[PDB]
C-alpha cells in the first residue's frame, strides 16, 4: 500500500535509537555563531520605512 | 564597465551626490558612485526578516537556536487529535535511549487520498532539527506542530511555520493571529503546497527574507549613505535561500569584494550605477532624510 510506503519513507528520516545526527552547517551559519562581542549589525525599522505619504509623492514621479 | 546597472528609470539624468544632499525628500535619482565602504563588514549578518505589514525588521534565528527549540520540543505524549481524521493520517514512533521521546508524523491527504511523497505535506511533533531537514528533502513540506488542549497547533513563531526543501518560512509575531491546524481544511486546493496559502489558512503574516546593507557612496562631490533592502533583485541571489547554500554565500562575498577590492584606492574601484529614492524619517521630535536603493542589479561581467 502507498500509506505503508510513505510511513517507511518517513521512518527512514528519523533517528529512533540513541543520539540524533547533526544537520548541515554552511559557512555563513557557522560565522553567525562566532560573531560575538560587538552588537550584530542592524538598522532600526523606522529608518527603512517609507511613509504612505512619501510613497504617494514618489509613485507620481 | 559599471559594477551595477539600473533595471528601470534609465531615462533619468545622473544627479551628483552633493546636489541630492541639499534637496528635500521625497525624490528619485539616478547616481554614479564608488562604494567607499559598507556595513555590515561581516556579510553573513546582512540577511534579515522583514514584515511587509507592520514594517518590523528582525534577525533570522540561528541554526543552533532551531536545534535547541526542536530538542526542547521533545515530547513523550503527542496526540493525533481524532476529529481531524479526514485531514491527515498519523503515525507515532517510540524511541530507544532518547528519554522516552516520541515522534508523531501527520500525513496530509489530497482529496481523500495520500499523495506522492513529493506532493505530501507533513505535520511533525517532537522531531529534531536533523529529522525535520531530512523529512523536508524526501517530502514536499514540513510544518512543526505541538499537541494543544483541543487541536494540533504551530510551535512558537520563533520556529519556521513551514520548511519546504531548504527554505525556512517564518511568520510575524506582531501581525499573525494563529489558527489551529484543523484550519488547513479550508484549503480547497491541496494539489500544491504554496507557502502563502498555508500561511493564510493558519492566520500567519509571513516575514520576507532581505539583504539589508548600508552603502557609503562617494562620487567625489560628497558622501551619501543609502540602504539596500533586497530580496533578490540586486545580487540576483534569493535572500530566502542564501543561508542554506555555500555557493550562494560565496557569490555575495565575491560581488562585494568586486565593489571594494582590498588594497586598492577608491578611484580604482568600479563605478556603481544606482537608482535611489529619498524619504523623510521621524523618530520623535526631529526630521531626517534617508535614501534607499531600488531597481538596481549587479552587472553581467562580475
Ligand atoms: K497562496
Ligand atoms: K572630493
Ligand atoms: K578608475
Ligand atoms: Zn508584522
Amino acid at each position: 500500500e502507498h500509506q505503508g510506503a510513505l510511513v517507511c519513507l518517513a521512518e527512514s528520516c528519523l533517528t529512533l535509537e540513541g543520539p540524533c545526527t547533526a544537520p548541515p552547517v554552511t559557512h555563513w551559519a557557522a560565522s553567525r555563531c562566532k560573531a560575538t562581542g560587538e552588537a550584530v549589525y542592524t538598522v532600526p525599522s523606522s529608518m527603512l520605512c517609507i511613509s504612505e505619504n512619501d510613497q504617494l509623492i514618489l509613485s507620481s514621479l | 564597465l559599471s559594477a551595477t546597472i539600473l533595471t528601470d528609470h534609465q531615462y533619468l539624468e545622473r544627479t551628483p551626490l552633493c546636489a541630492i544632499l541639499k534637496q528635500k525628500a521625497p525624490q528619485q535619482y539616478r547616481i554614479r558612485a564608488k562604494l567607499r565602504s559598507y556595513k555590515p563588514r561581516r556579510l553573513f549578518q546582512s540577511v534579515k526578516l522583514h514584515c511587509p505589514k507592520c514594517h518590523l525588521l528582525q534577525e533570522v534565528p540561528h541554526e543552533g537556536d532551531l536545534d535547541i527549540i526542536f530538542q526542547d520540543g521533545a515530547t513523550k505524549t503527542p496526540d493525533v487529535k481524532l476529529q481531524n481524521t479526514s485531514l491527515y493520517d498519523s503515525k507515532i514512533w517510540t524511541t530507544k535511549n532518547q528519554k522516552g521521546r516520541k515522534v508523531a508524523v501527520h500525513f496530509v491527504k489530497n482529496n481523500g487520498i495520500l499523495p506522492l511523497s513529493n506532493e505530501c505535506l507533513l505535520l511533525i511533533e517532537g522531531g529534531t532539527l536533523s529529522e525535520i531537514c531530512k523529512l523536508s528533502n524526501k517530502f514536499n513540506s514540513v510544518i512543526p506542530v505541538r499537541s494543544g488542549h483541543e487541536d494540533l497547533e504551530l510551535l512558537d513563531l520563533s520556529a519556521p511555520f513551514l520548511i519546504q526543501g531548504t527554505i525556512h518560512h517564518y511568520g510575524c509575531k506582531q501581525c499573525s493571529s494563529l489558527r489551529s491546524i484543523q484550519n488547513l481544511n479550508s484549503l480547497v486546493d491541496k494539489t500544491s503546497w504554496i507557502p502563502s496559502s498555508v500561511a493564510e489558512a493558519l492566520g500567519i503574516v509571513p516575514l520576507q527574507y532581505v539583504f539589508v546593507m548600508t552603502f557609503t557612496l562617494d562620487d567625489g562631490t560628497g558622501v551619501l549613505e543609502a540602504y539596500l533592502m533586497d530580496s533578490d533583485k540586486f545580487f540576483q541571489i534569493p535572500a530566502s535561500e542564501v543561508l542554506m547554500d555555500d555557493d550562494l554565500q560565496k557569490s555575495v562575498d565575491m560581488i562585494m569584494d568586486m565593489f571594494c577590492p582590498p588594497g586598492i584606492k577608491i578611484d580604482a574601484y568600479p563605478w556603481l550605477e544606482c537608482f535611489i529614492k529619498s524619504y523623510n524619517v521621524t523618530n520623535g521630535t526631529d526630521n531626517q532624510i534617508c535614501y534607499q536603493i531600488f531597481d538596481t542589479t549587479v552587472a553581467e561581467d562580475v
